[PDB]
C-alpha cells in the first residue's frame, strides 16, 4: 500500500459513508414514526434498504478485490455479480419509483393520495424489487454474463437488454417525471411571484428548484450514466479498458453513498438524524 | 347614579381587599420550605407503550380507574379506547363530529365522553349489551366549543365549554342540572377533586375559578395566572390544583389559600402549557408544553425533573393513572406515549 | 390578575392631541403583543393599533394610520397611544386588549365584548 | 347597557362570596401539601423509580 | 385464562386496526377545510353555493372524486384563540372575507387582523388560506356610489395602483378592480410577511358569479397540496 493506499482509503471511507447514511435512514424509519407512516416515505425506505444491501454485500467485495488485485471467492464470481446487479438496479428502480411518486404528488396530489395508498406504495416497491430480481437473478442462473478473475463488462447480447430496462428506461422515466415536476414547480413559482411581488408592489426561487433537482437528479445522472454508457458500449468493442472502467463503476456506486444526503436531506429526516 | 362605574369601583375595591387578604396569609411561600425535602433528580421516563392508531392529531385523552383502559380523542372522528397493559384498541368509536377536544372516562368504565367544536357532549356506552359502542347520551346545550369534561359518575358529568360557562350535565335525563357561570373567558379545561364534591375549571382569562358541583356556584376564583389556562388538574390531596396556561408558567393554587403557592416557570421554555396532571403523590407535576416535550415539574421545588422526548408535535393531552402507575402523553402526531 | 387601566382620554377637540396611559400590571408586559382596540357607541369592537413584544412590529388600522402613534414601555409596564390629528369618528371607548399568547405574533383580541385581557375602557370623545 | 349592569352585579356578588371565606396561611397549605406528598410517595410509581416487577408497563 | 381473553382482545385490536386503516384512506381523501369569516362576512352565501349544503357546522362536497370536509364555524363564539387550534391538521383555511364591508366598524380591518392571527399562528402557520373576497357583487358599485370608500379606512389606497399581473373582470370600472386588488394585496402583504414558505395565500373573488364555487376550492386545494409536497421535497 504505497500508491494504491489512496484508492484503498477512498473506497474504505466510501463504504463507511454509505453504511453510515443507510443505517441512519433505516434507524430513523424504524425507531421514529414520522418518517415511516407517510406514504411517500415507503419508497425512500426501500431505497435505503437497497443501499444498505449494496453497501453490505456488493461494495466490500469489489473494494477488497480492487485493493488486492485478485478476486476473493473466485468460485463466487457469478453469485457476486448477481448480488451486484440485484442491488444496483434495485437502487435505480427505487430512485425511479421515488421520482414517480414525487411526480404523482406534484401533478395530481389528490389522485396520488387516493390511488397511491400505502398498499399501492408497497405494490410499487414490490414491482421494482421483482423487476430487479428478473434483471439479476434469472440471467445469472442462465449465465447471461459471458460470451477466477471476475473482471468483465457484460455479455453484449444481455447488456443491451439489461441496462435498458434496468437503467435507460428507469432513467428516462426519471427524466420525464423530474422535468414535469420542474415545470409544475416553475408554474407554482410564477404564481407565488405574482402573489408576493404584487403584495410588495421570481427567479431567486425558480433557481432553487433547479439547484435541488441538479442535486437530486443531476448528481444521480453524473454518477450512474458515465458508468451505464460504458456498460452499454464496452461489450460492443474508442472504448475504455476494464481497469479504468472500475473507476466509473465506483463513481456510479458513489450515488449509493450520496443517496442519504440527497433524499433524506429534508427537515423531517434531518430532525431524526440530529437526535440519532 | 352611574351604576356601571360604581359597581366597577366596588368590584375593584373587593378585588383589592381579596388580594390584601391573600397577601396577609402569605407571610411565606411554597419555596420557603424548600430545604426540608430532598430533590427528585432528573428522572427521564421512557416510552413503555406507544399507541399509534389515530389518523388526525390527538387533542384529548383520559384515564380510567382501572389504570388499564385509556381513551383518546382526535380530529379524525375516532375515539380510540386503548388498553395500556397490552397495547390494544378496545373500541374505535365513530364520532359524530370530526373535531373533538375532550375526553372523560367513567369512574366505572361503562361510559365515556366526547365533544368538541360541535358544542355537543357525546356520551358513549362501553359495557353495553348491544355489542359495539353507541351514543348513550347527547348533551347538546352549550353554545361554545366543548373544551373539556370530567366523569363524576354514570349519572351526571360536568363539561367545560367555550361559552364562558360550565354545566353539570345529567346522563340519565340529558339536561344541565346547574350551569357554572362566571368565567369571563371561554373555559379550556376542568378537573374533579378526589372527593368529587367540588371542581375547578381553568378558562382563557388567567382565572381558574373554583366551583361547587353541589350548589352550582363559584366557590373561589384564582387569578394568579397571566394567560389562557389551557389545562388543569386537582392535587391528589383534594385541597390544591395546578394550572397550565399559555404564559409558559405553571402555577399550583390551593383552595384553602385562594392564591398561588408555587409558580413553575423557566426561561428555556417560552411556549405555553396545554397539559397538566399530577402523579399518585402529587410531587411530580406532569406538564405537557407546546415545545413537543412534556416537562415533569416538581411540585415542591419548582424545577423540571426531566423533559420527555418522543412527540414531535404539540402535546395537548396528558394524564396520570389513579394510582400513578404511568402517564400517557398524546400529542398532535396521532401518537400516545405512555411514560413511567 | 390581568388588569389594564387606561389613564387619560376624556373630551378633547377634533384634530388636537391625546395620550392614553394603559397601566399593564399582572403580567410580563415585555412579552405580550399589546395592542389597542376601540368601541364606538353603536359600533362593534374594531382594532386600532398594535405593537410587538419589544416594539418592532408596529401597525395601526387605516382609520388611525399616520394619525395615531403607539409606544410600549417595557420598563414601566405601560402601553401608550399618542393620538394626533383626531377625527370626529374617534368617538369610541378605547380598550387595551392584550395578546393572550406570549412570544407569538398572533392573537384574536379583536373579538367582541367580555374579552379577558382587555382594558377597562377609557371614554375618548371629541367635540363637534 | 343592562347586560353590563348584570355582569357587574354578578361579578360583585362573586367577589363578595369569595371574600368572606377562610383563607388559611400559605405556610399551612404548603405544610399540608408536603405532608401529603411524603405520605403518598411510598405508593407513587412515578416519583420513585418503580421496577418492572409490579409495574405492568415496563 | 392464559390465552382466552388475551387472544380475544388481540383479535378485537386487529379488527379495530383494520377499520382504522380503512378509514385512513378516506381521511386522507377528505381534505378537511376551515370556513370562517370576520362575522356575517358572507359565509352563508358560500355554504349555500357549496354542493347545495345540527345547523351550520360542517358541509362536505366531492369533485373529481375528491371529497372535502368544509367545517363551518357559524355557531361558535367570537373568541377564537382555542377552537382555531383544532384546525392544525386541516388542509385549507377558506377565509370568506366581506371585501365590501370596509366602511361597515371597519370589518375589512377585522378580517385583515383575523388573517394575520391565522397566518402567524403557532399551529395555523403550516396551513394555507383560500382567501374568498366575498361580496364582490356589492363592491361592483360600492366604490362609485361613495357610500363606502377605501381611503376612509385605508390610507395606502392613494399609494396603490392596479398591478401588472392583475386579471380584471370584463365590464368592470378600473376603480372597482383597483379596490379589489388593493384588498387582495393588503391581505397578501401580511401573508408573505411570514417568510416561512410552508403556506401561501390563495386570494379569490366570490359572490360575483353564481357558478360552481367549490370548483375554485378544488383548484386551490390542488395547488395547496402541490406546494406542500414541493416544500416537503425542497422543490419550492
Ligand atoms: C437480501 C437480498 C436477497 C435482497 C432482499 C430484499 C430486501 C432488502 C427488501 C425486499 C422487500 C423489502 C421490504 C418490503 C416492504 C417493507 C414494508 C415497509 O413499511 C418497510 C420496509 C419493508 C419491510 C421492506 C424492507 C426491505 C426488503 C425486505
Ligand atoms: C461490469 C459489471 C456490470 C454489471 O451490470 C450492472 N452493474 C451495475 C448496475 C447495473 C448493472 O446491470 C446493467 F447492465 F443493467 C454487473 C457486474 C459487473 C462487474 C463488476 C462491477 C465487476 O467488478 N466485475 C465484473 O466482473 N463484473 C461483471
Amino acid at each position: 500500500f504505497s500508491v494504491r493506499i489512496l484508492t484503498a482509503c477512498f473506497l474504505s471511507l466510501l463504504i463507511l459513508s454509505t453504511l453510515l447514511g443507510n443505517t441512519l435512514v433505516c434507524a430513523a424509519v424504524i425507531r421514529f414514526r414520522h418518517l415511516r407512516s407517510k406514504v411517500t416515505n415507503f419508497f425512500v425506505i426501500s431505497l435505503a434498504v437497497s443501499d444498505l444491501l449494496v453497501a453490505v454485500l456488493v461494495m466490500p467485495w469489489k473494494a477488497v478485490a480492487e485493493i488486492a488485485g485478485f478476486w476473493p471467492f473466485g468460485s463466487f464470481c457469478n453469485i457476486w455479480v448477481a448480488f451486484d446487479i440485484m442491488c444496483s438496479t434495485a437502487s435505480i428502480l427505487n430512485l425511479c419509483v421515488i421520482s414517480v411518486d414525487r411526480y404523482w404528488a406534484i401533478s395530481s396530489p389528490f389522485r396520488y393520495e387516493r390511488k397511491m395508498t400505502p398498499k399501492a406504495a408497497f405494490i410499487l416497491i414490490s414491482v421494482a424489487w421483482t423487476l430487479s430480481v428478473l434483471i439479476s437473478f434469472i440471467p445469472v442462473q442462465l449465465s447471461w454474463h459471458k460470451a477466477d478473475n471476475c473482471d468483465s463488462s457484460l455479455s453484449r447480447t444481455y447488456a443491451i437488454s439489461s441496462s435498458v430496462i434496468s437503467f435507460y428506461i428507469p432513467v428516462a422515466i426519471m427524466i420525464v417525471t423530474y422535468t414535469r415536476i420542474y415545470r409544475i414547480a416553475q408554474k407554482q413559482i410564477r404564481r407565488i411571484a405574482a402573489l408576493e411581488r404584487a403584495a410588495v408592489h421570481s427567479f431567486k426561487r425558480e433557481t432553487k428548484v433547479l439547484k435541488t433537482l441538479s442535486v437530486i437528479m443531476g448528481v444521480f445522472v453524473c454518477c450512474w450514466l458515465p458508468f451505464f454508457i460504458l456498460n452499454c458500449i464496452l461489450p460492443f468493442c474508442f472504448c475504455i479498458d476494464s481497469n479504468t472502467f472500475d473507476v466509473f463503476v465506483w463513481f456510479g456506486w458513489a450515488n449509493s453513498s450520496l443517496n442519504p444526503i440527497i433524499y433524506a436531506f429534508n427537515a423531517d429526516f434531518r430532525k431524526a438524524f440530529s437526535t440519532l | 347614579g352611574s351604576e356601571l362605574d360604581q359597581l366597577r369601583q366596588e368590584a375593584e375595591q373587593l378585588k383589592n381587599q381579596i388580594r390584601d387578604a391573600r397577601k396577609a396569609c402569605a407571610d411565606a411561600t411554597l419555596s420557603q420550605i424548600t430545604n426540608n425535602i430532598d430533590p427528585v433528580g432528573r428522572i427521564q421516563m421512557r416510552t413503555r407503550r406507544t399507541l399509534r392508531g389515530h389518523l388526525a392529531k390527538i387533542y384529548a385523552m383520559h384515564w380510567g380507574t382501572d389504570s388499564r383502559l385509556l381513551v383518546s380523542a382526535s380530529q379524525d372522528g375516532k375515539l380510540i379506547i386503548w388498553d395500556s397493559y397490552t397495547t390494544n384498541k378496545v373500541h374505535a368509536i365513530p364520532l359524530r363530529s370530526s373535531w373533538v377536544m375532550t375526553c372523560a372516562y367513567a369512574p366505572s368504565g361503562n361510559y365515556v365522553a366526547c365533544g368538541g367544536l360541535d358544542n355537543i357532549c357525546s356520551i358513549y356506552n362501553l359495557k353495553t349489551r348491544e355489542g359495539n359502542v353507541r351514543v348513550s347520551r347527547e348533551l347538546a346545550g352549550h353554545t361554545g366549543y366543548l373544551s373539556c369534561c370530567r366523569f363524576l359518575d354514570d349519572n351526571q358529568i360536568v363539561t367545560s365549554s367555550g361559552d364562558t360557562t360550565c354545566a353539570l350535565w345529567d346522563i340519565e335525563t340529558g339536561q344541565q342540572t346547574t350551569t357554572f357561570t362566571g368565567h369571563t373567558g371561554d373555559v379550556m379545561s376542568l378537573s374533579l377533586a378526589p372527593d368529587t364534591r367540588l371542581f375547578v375549571s381553568g378558562a382563557c382569562d388567567a382565572s381558574a375559578k373554583l366551583w361547587d358541583v353541589r350548589e352550582g356556584m363559584c366557590r373561589q376564583t384564582f387569578t394568579g395566572h397571566e394567560s389562557d389556562i389551557n389545562a388543569i388538574c386537582f392535587f391528589p390531596n383534594g385541597n390544591a390544583f395546578a394550572t397550565g396556561s399559555d404564559d409558559a408558567t405553571c402555577r399550583l393554587f390551593d383552595l384553602r389559600a385562594d392564591q398561588e403557592l408555587m409558580t413553575y416557570s423557566h426561561d428555556n421554555i417560552i411556549c405555553g402549557i396545554t397539559s397538566v396532571s399530577f402523579s399518585k403523590s402529587g410531587r411530580l407535576l406532569l406538564a405537557g408544553y407546546d415545545d413537543f416535550n412534556c416537562n415533569v415539574w416538581d411540585a415542591l421545588k419548582a424545577d423540571r425533573a426531566g423533559v420527555l422526548a418522543g412527540h414531535d408535535n404539540r402535546v395537548s393531552c396528558l394524564g396520570v393513572t389513579d394510582d400513578g402507575m404511568a402517564v400517557a402523553t398524546g400529542s398532535w402526531d396521532s401518537f400516545l406515549k405512555i411514560w413511567n | 390578575q390581568v388588569q389594564l387601566q387606561e389613564s387619560g382620554g376624556g373630551l378633547v377637540q377634533p384634530g388636537g392631541s391625546l395620550r392614553l396611559s394603559c397601566a399593564a400590571s399582572g403580567f410580563t408586559f415585555s412579552n405580550y403583543k399589546m395592542n389597542w382596540v376601540r368601541q364606538a357607541p353603536g359600533k362593534g369592537l374594531e382594532w386600532v393599533s398594535d405593537i410587538s413584544q419589544s416594539g418592532a412590529s408596529i401597525s395601526y388600522t387605516g382609520s388611525v394610520k399616520g394619525r395615531f402613534t403607539i409606544s410600549r414601555d417595557n420598563a414601566k409596564n405601560t402601553l401608550y397611544l399618542q393620538m394626533n390629528s383626531l377625527k370626529p369618528e374617534d368617538t369610541a371607548v378605547y380598550y387595551c386588549a392584550r395578546c393572550p399568547a406570549p412570544f407569538t405574533r398572533d392573537c384574536f383580541d379583536v373579538t367582541s365584548t367580555t374579552y379577558a385581557y382587555r382594558g377597562q375602557g377609557t371614554q375618548v370623545t371629541v367635540s363637534s | 347597557n343592562t347586560a353590563s349592569i348584570a355582569q357587574a352585579r354578578k361579578l360583585v356578588e362573586q367577589l363578595k362570596m369569595e371574600a368572606n371565606i377562610d383563607r388559611i396561611k400559605v405556610s399551612k397549605a404548603a405544610a399540608d401539601l408536603m405532608a401529603y406528598c411524603e405520605a403518598h410517595a411510598k405508593e407513587d410509581p412515578l416519583l420513585t423509580p418503580v421496577p418492572a416487577s409490579e409495574n405492568p408497563f415496563r | 385464562d392464559q390465552r382466552n381473553e388475551e387472544k380475544a382482545q388481540r383479535e378485537a385490536n386487529k379488527k379495530i386496526e383494520k377499520q382504522l386503516q380503512k378509514d385512513k384512506q378516506v381521511y386522507r381523501a377528505t381534505h378537511r377545510l376551515l370556513l370562517l369569516g370576520a362575522g356575517e362576512s358572507g359565509k352563508s352565501t358560500i355554504v349555500k353555493q357549496m354542493r347545495i349544503l345540527t345547523g351550520i357546522f360542517e358541509t362536505k362536497f366531492q369533485v373529481d372524486k375528491v371529497n372535502f370536509h368544509m367545517f363551518d364555524v357559524g355557531a361558535q363564539r367570537d373568541e377564537r384563540r382555542k377552537w382555531i387550534q383544532c384546525f392544525n391538521d386541516v388542509t385549507a383555511i377558506i377565509f370568506v372575507v366581506a371585501s365590501s364591508s370596509y366602511n361597515m366598524t371597519n370589518r375589512l380591518q377585522e378580517a385583515l387582523n383575523l388573517f394575520k392571527s391565522i397566518w402567524n399562528n403557532r399551529w395555523l402557520r403550516t396551513i394555507s388560506v383560500i382567501l374568498f373576497l366575498n361580496k364582490q357583487d356589492l363592491l361592483a358599485e360600492k366604490v362609485l356610489a361613495g357610500k363606502s370608500k377605501i381611503e376612509d379606512y385605508f390610507p395606502e389606497f392613494a399609494r396603490y395602483t392596479t398591478p401588472e399581473d392583475a386579471t380584471p373582470e370584463p365590464g368592470e370600472d378600473p376603480r372597482v378592480t383597483r379596490a379589489k386588488y388593493f384588498i387582495r394585496d393588503e391581505f397578501l402583504r401580511i401573508s408573505t410577511a411570514s417568510g416561512d414558505g410552508r403556506h401561501y395565500c390563495y386570494p379569490h373573488f366570490t359572490c360575483s358569479v353564481d357558478t360552481e364555487n367549490i370548483r375554485r376550492v378544488f383548484n386551490d386545494c390542488r395547488d395547496i397540496i402541490q406546494r406542500m409536497h414541493l416544500r416537503q421535497y425542497e422543490l419550492l
